[PDB]
């Protein structure tokens, strides 16, 4: 039980950081592309994340 | 010249839509090379 | 049968096929089995076994029994019938012969190759030195690497 | 690993080219009599031979 509660638990904060890091590199396509679309992550593009 | 400038501006807006645009262009490649 | 019958004593459905192609003669159909050391078999039908070569052969609801020839759109404009044969290590997959050689029946079938030029193969065995493999799929992932950065 | 296993024919075990069958009904057909023409398709039976 206690191995398997701490692999949940490992799975789930897995899972926290890739959404935190997807929701961080969010983007939205603009079809006429006159300008960055205002819904960007900062760090997008960064070596950081990747 | 008047209307020298107000071309180059146009054509500096168009610019700026077109490298957008290619950078857009860009991102959308970051992301389909991410998935 | 809503075609006229004949057994499969004569073969003539196999001997159209090849004479007409002109690769090879008449041979006997058997069916097959999966030899394996757990000893699981499923029976896929009785198909053709010309030599060493081995060709899918299938019977209809009506009982007929045909070799399965897949009608794949070639680049002539007319969907060529050619006679299939067993695909992978395994040989349990079923694989299409085209321009002389094997593939895989994903995708060229069913349309032109103006769309499509070349179909995907599926190797007659394990694929080759699987080690290095793991490598290329690592260099797969540094040409998305070198592409990304 | 691949195996052969020699077996019997399933039914008729037809083909699909096979024998011309107009011809087939015509030779049928060709026997005699006033009206001899054949219900359907022609086959084949054991008692009769």
């Amino acid at each position: 039980t206690k191995a398997k509660e701490a692999i949940k638990s490992w799975v789930d904060a897995y899972n926290s950081l890739v959404d935190t890091f997807s929701s961080l590199t969010k983007y939205t396509a603009v079809e006429p592309g006159e300008e960055a679309s205002d819904k960007n992550g900062a760090l997008l593009g960064d070596s950081v994340v990747r | 010249a008047g209307q020298a400038i107000a071309n180059r501006f146009t054509a500096n807006i168009k610019g700026l839509t077109q490298a957008s645009r290619n950078a857009n262009d860009g991102i959308s490649i970051a992301q389909t090379t991410e998935g | 049968v809503k075609n006229v019958q004949v057994a499969n004593a004569d073969l003539t459905e196999a001997k159209a096929a090849l004479t007409a192609a002109g690769v090879t003669g008449t041979a006997s159909v058997v069916k097959m089995s999966y030899t394996d050391n757990n000893g699981k078999t499923i029976d896929g039908g009785l198909a053709v076994k010309v030599g060493d070569d081995y060709y899918s052969a299938t019977q209809n609801k009506d009982g007929s029994i045909s070799i399965n020839t897949t009608k794949y759109t070639a680049d002539d404009g007319t969907s060529k019938t050619a006679l299939n044969k067993l695909g992978g290590a395994d040989g349990k997959t079923e694989v299409v012969s085209i321009g002389g050689k094997t593939y895989a029946a994903s995708k060229a079938e069913g349309h032109n190759f103006k769309a499509q030029p070349d179909l995907a193969e599926a190797a007659a065995t394990t694929t080759e030195n699987p080690l290095q493999k793991i490598d290329a799929a690592l260099a797969q992932v540094d040409t998305l690497r070198s592409d990304l950065g | 690993k691949v195996s052969d296993t020699a077996a019997t024919v399933t039914g008729y075990a037809d083909t699909t080219i096979a024998l011309d069958n107009s011809t087939f009904k015509a030779s049928a057909t060709g026997l005699g009599g006033t009206d001899q023409k054949i219900d359907g398709d022609l086959k084949f039976d054991d008692t009769t031979g």
